[PDB]
């Protein structure tokens, strides 16, 4: 039995071993309580404002759209403390852990961004943070590992399985099943078992709430579409949530197309996978014909979750949101374009969203449209990745 | 069929507990795994619990994680596992055979079709590790339509509602967890007419089998201890089987009156 | 003749070759005009708000001060677009260049931060930007060089002299003397010839203006002291300016002490140099007994200007502001402390300011004091520097 | 003394322009620099402009930047420059000697003391490259108190106020810039009773000397062209002096009626 619905149509649920159900039920109860508690809401709002820097700007990009009938705004989650939207929800989750009387945080990370976000929230709020990271990722993400350690987190390399994100997730869940009386599992996207897809959406929804107020202030109307990249689904659902009931507002999610959908080397399970049960949920995933879970591929490590949050699968199924994909090369071109024309270095994740907006503009340049892209993070972290590619293929 | 009911009635007539080994199908390869399983039976296994290799076994510790990896190294697939299961049942017509599955492998090509395939090869039960009772309806229904017992875990802290659910929904046996990641649980399960309890997790010595039976459980399950013996003897298959035979004989003897 | 006073007591002036005076006079006139122009002020304010992210947060650091009677706030210029305060003034200067009808920007850079700031402002505002950088710095600052190029700036290595900051400054001035009809020289700190110390202060003064409003909101009184690092002087004068007439508010500037003042390997000309005439101004500088200009040294490349802005020398001389120094090791300890206890990675420059506040607290822990540190930038850029030191000396 | 006034009166009697080479003191070393300067004089230099090596010569192009670096490579200091200047004046009692300085080297140990040292060694003028007329008061005052002519640059666009200031404040000669980084300027300077004009920047061939004198200038200054000859012949000092002698003779001949 639960307080809230664990499903979005077919998708979602609580597909965990029985031993983990009490942790999930405890967390759901704590969350429902916190959402009704004006003191909790005020504490969260205070951290968001005075520590993280909310509200974030909504920036009009007039150089990019020159010569077209597109008006483009970027919601500036790249200006949030930590340089990505992930900070919003870790602060909420850290406050929930405290509400439940817990002093310890467990987190998983692949590219290291969620690790860093979990570590900074834990440092601020006096929580002892341990982070599971696949050994291949540890070796691949030295800068983020050192950030986590600087911030006092214990980083635990996972050498088991393929030593990447899904193995870290599994090791985190194993730990939690034994430690949930004193430790909270700070899951890093709007996926996994209920109540995480709901909690993470609610603790990211200020993205869209601000965007709505800011666009109404600046244009006196709602956007024609809001566009966000989709790895696991948190920045996108955070942008989307406040607009779901505004039926005129297009909701466009962008999955990574990698080397191209036809190559099989991509990260677009929502549109190109098959429903399965893994990661504690029923959702589209990247899997073999036999049902073994396989890997995403993207130039952007932050878009490597080989499944997707269940609310996205649901919004797609009913036609409320539309999902598309963008290749590595399209993302790279959007990254270069923003740097040159607006002086903003976007995360390669966010560059997928931008690339799709650029296509909407370029394909139909006399179409009048008001677009918001969620600029989920800054791209300082990606400049070596981008440099090495451009060098390898001759340019620069 | 009623293979678990028959077993437990026979063991009860002999005032005897069940000893039930777990291994991963195809670890460390198909032919050696078939020999391992025949050796477990010949040495006194009352029933089998058999894992189908899965890419991401969340509910498993390192020993069994590694058993799955070994089986994947040998190219073992679920189809090959079902071929193995048919051969096992063909050789051994009465021993109860239970599978330990993860949800995706059951759901993948259709839940009904999975349980239909179990029935066809002669499997008796399925425990799906990542389906809690709350999500279990389509699984337990499909199981029962194909004469397969759906097995549930009863965790050490189970509150009273969970005990009643497990008692109502399970068949074959109740998987009683030794710990997270006791006579109260055992008596309450009996009060609610649950399937007989088999204690599992951390069972690795004869005295634990005797203790489980004394506490009122119908028997004990042992996995990592068995799989460790495999892991230790990869370089000598023959010694592997001898060490397995010796371990199982001892564990089974501890279950006898 | 000038419209505004070029001196702060003895210090300042316009010590440039005659050929450059018309450029300086033109710029002064343009600035005086712009400061009276409500349209210019509104355009600047709009870019600051909606592009750069102002106002920046004022964050209370309660974990750091635990067990003491110090209350510490950080003014969060690390959350500004580009990750440092330099963005404020480049936007103002880019608007001035446009006001004068110029389409081209010249800038100097040492550590590359001013280069990056100049490049992003130029990209945004449609200006053709060329940046002079000593060849040793180009080789030393690959990440910032690639950022500048991504943003469409031309980066010109300077192989002459010692191929560091002062050589880049000289090459920029040579270019400007020939190109000032169509190019503006975007000087990167509150130093150099008049009118730059005045312009840069005015285009950074929103730091202190916001800090005053925010501290009055949060504490109902002014700070006992505001504390800022001093390389050339821009972030510090930006914090200080609005408080100069609040005589109760201490103004503390922190120069880099390097390996220690007694070693001669430092960057503290204001307190440990000797007045000279160089960089277009009369100011304290690092110089030989003979008058040759020598180098600063600091762990933090951003604090390497071997002189200091003339308004700081003046505020020190009259006793309105106090100047101190902090060593490399003290700065490193402050960097580690912020990361661990507040989840904020500070620039090594800013870490000097923080280190001094930590000393104020630790030396007299029962002294009641309300302190603001200007957190002039974020320290993602410094994590390799910090890692390599900690590794070399055994820890980690 | 009045060495510039005497020179210009003598040249005017001969209807002749001045040719004035610039070199960096101590480039490429002290002894070779002394020989270079004696060769410039013997070859027909009417006056000298001499640079004191400075760490950061903003007003100088690459040729002279490199001359300063060469002198620093030889360890040349301002004190050694003043020792050189005393020896030069001792050998050559009438030739006007002007220094090209940067402000810090003049201000360093006191502006008055700098000009006092100039007078003591027998220097006739000082041009401080980075002191515009607007900042010049303490410099020009100290200069005049020690019988040193303060030299100012008149840039090609000088407006009328600047022309009048340069005419009033300068002595010795007016340094007329060929360009940034013309008969109107020359006539206006004469109208305002300015010190005689010497054209400099980019003067590298005989025809430019003749042209400058024809335009009404009192002569021409050449630096980079002279210093290039030094740079070219570092490996053969003797050929250096021969090439310098040949260049100066030709430039000086172009100034004669
Ligand atoms: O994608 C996930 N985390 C994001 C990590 O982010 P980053 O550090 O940027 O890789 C993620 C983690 C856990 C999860 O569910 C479960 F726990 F069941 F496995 C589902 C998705
Ligand atoms: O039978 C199992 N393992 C072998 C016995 O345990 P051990 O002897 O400790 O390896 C076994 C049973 C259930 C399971 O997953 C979950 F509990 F979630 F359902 C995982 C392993
Ligand atoms: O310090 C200066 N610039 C800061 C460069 O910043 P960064 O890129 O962080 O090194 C700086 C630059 C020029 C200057 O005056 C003059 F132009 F005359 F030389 C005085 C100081
Ligand atoms: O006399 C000088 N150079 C030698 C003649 O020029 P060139 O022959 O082109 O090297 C010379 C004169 C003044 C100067 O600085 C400033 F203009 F600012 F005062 C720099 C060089
Ligand atoms: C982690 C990350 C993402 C992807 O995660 P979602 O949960 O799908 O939002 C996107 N952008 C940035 C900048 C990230 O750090
Ligand atoms: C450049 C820089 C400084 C030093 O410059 P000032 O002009 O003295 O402010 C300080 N902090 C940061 C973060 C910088 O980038
Ligand atoms: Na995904
Ligand atoms: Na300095």
């Amino acid at each position: 039995t639960t307080l809230l619905n664990p499903y979005f149509g077919e998708f979602g649920g609580m597909y965990v071993p029985q031993i983990l159900m009490p942790a999930l039920n405890q967390l759901e109860e704590a969350f429902v309580s916190a959402q009704k508690d004006p003191e909790f809401q005020a504490q969260f709002a205070d951290l968001l404002k005075n520590y993280a820097g909310r509200p974030t700007a909504l920036t009009k990009c007039q150089n990019i759209t020159a010569g077209t009938r597109t008006t483009l705004y970027l919601k500036r989650e790249d200006l949030l403390h930590g340089g990505a939207h992930k900070t919003n929800q870790v602060l909420g989750q850290a406050l929930l852990a405290k509400r439940m009387g817990k002093s310890e945080i467990i987190a998983e990370t692949g590219a290291g961004q969620h690790g860093v976000a979990s570590a900074l929230a834990s440092a601020l709020l006096g929580l002892k943070c341990r982070i599971y990271m696949g050994a291949k990722d540890v070796e691949r993400q030295s800068p983020n590992v050192f950030r986590m350690r600087l911030m006092g987190a214990e980083v635990i390399p996972v050498h088991s399985g393929s030593a990447t994100l899904k193995d870290a997730c599994n090791e985190a869940l194993r730990d939690w099943s034994g430690s949930y009386e004193t430790a909270h599992y700070m899951l890093g996207t709007a996926a996994g078992p209920h109540p995480y897809p709901t909690i993470v959406r609610e603790f990211q929804r200020m993205i869209g709430e601000e965007t709505k107020a800011q666009i109404l202030d600046k244009e006196g109307r709602l956007p024609d579409a809001v566009i966000a990249c989709v790895g696991g689904g948190s920045n996108a659902i955070g942008m989307f949530a406040d607009f779901i009931n505004d039926t005129s507002v297009g909701l466009i999610g962008v999955e990574p197309g990698g080397h191209g959908i036809e190559t099989g080397e991509h990260g677009a399970p929502l549109k190109h996978g098959r429903v399965g049960i893994y990661f504690g949920m029923k959702a589209p995933m990247m899997q073999t014909a036999d049902g073994q879970i396989e890997e995403s591929y993207s130039i952007s490590a932050g878009l490597d979750f080989p499944s997707v949050g269940p609310q996205h699968a649901y919004l797609n199924s009913i036609g409320r949101a539309d999902y598309v994909s963008i290749t590595d090369d399209e993302a790279l071109e959007a990254f270069k374009t923003l740097c040159r024309h607006e002086g903003i270095i976007p995360a390669l994740e966010s560059s997928h969203a931008l690339a799709h907006a650029l296509k909407m503009m370029r394909e139909q340049p006399e179409k009048e449209q008001l677009l918001v892209v969620n600029l989920s993070g800054r791209g300082d972290k990606d400049i070596f990745t981008v440099h090495d590619i451009l060098k390898a293929r001759g340019e620069i | 069929m009623e293979r678990y009911e028959n077993l437990f009635a026979q063991l009860n007539d002999r005032r005897e507990g069940a000893f039930v080994p777990f291994v991963t199908l195809g670890d460390p390869g198909i032919e050696q795994s078939l020999k391992i399983i025949d050796t477990l039976i010949d040495a006194g296994a009352d029933a089998l619990e058999l894992g189908v290799p899965f890419s991401d076994p969340l509910a498993d510790g390192p020993t069994i994680q590694n058993a799955n990896l070994r089986a994947f190294a040998a190219g073992v697939t679920p189809a090959q596992c079902f071929e193995m299961l048919a051969l096992i049942r063909e050789k051994h017509p009465t021993i109860p055979i239970g599978l330990l599955m993860y949800a995706n492998l059951v759901f993948n090509n259709g839940i009904d079709a999975f349980y239909a395939r179990c029935e066809q090869v002669g499997v008796d039960s399925v425990l799906v590790a990542d389906v809690p009772v709350e999500e279990s309806a389509p699984f337990r229904q499909a199981a029962l339509r194909h004469n397969i017992a759906p097995i549930f875990i009863c965790p050490p802290n189970a509150d009273d509602d969970l005990l009643r659910q497990v008692a109502s929904y399970g068949r074959g046996y109740t998987y009683l967890l030794s710990r997270s990641g006791l006579h109260h649980l055992i008596e309450k399960l009996k009060e609610y007419h649950a399937a007989p309890a088999l204690q599992g997790f951390g069972i690795s010595s004869p005295e634990q089998v005797s203790a489980a039976v004394r506490a009122g459980a119908a028997g004990a399950i042992s996995g990592s201890a068995i799989v460790k013996i495999i892991e230790k003897n990869l370089a000598s298959p023959k010694q592997m089987l001898a060490e397995l035979r010796s371990f199982v004989s001892a564990m089974k003897a501890a279950s006898r009156a």
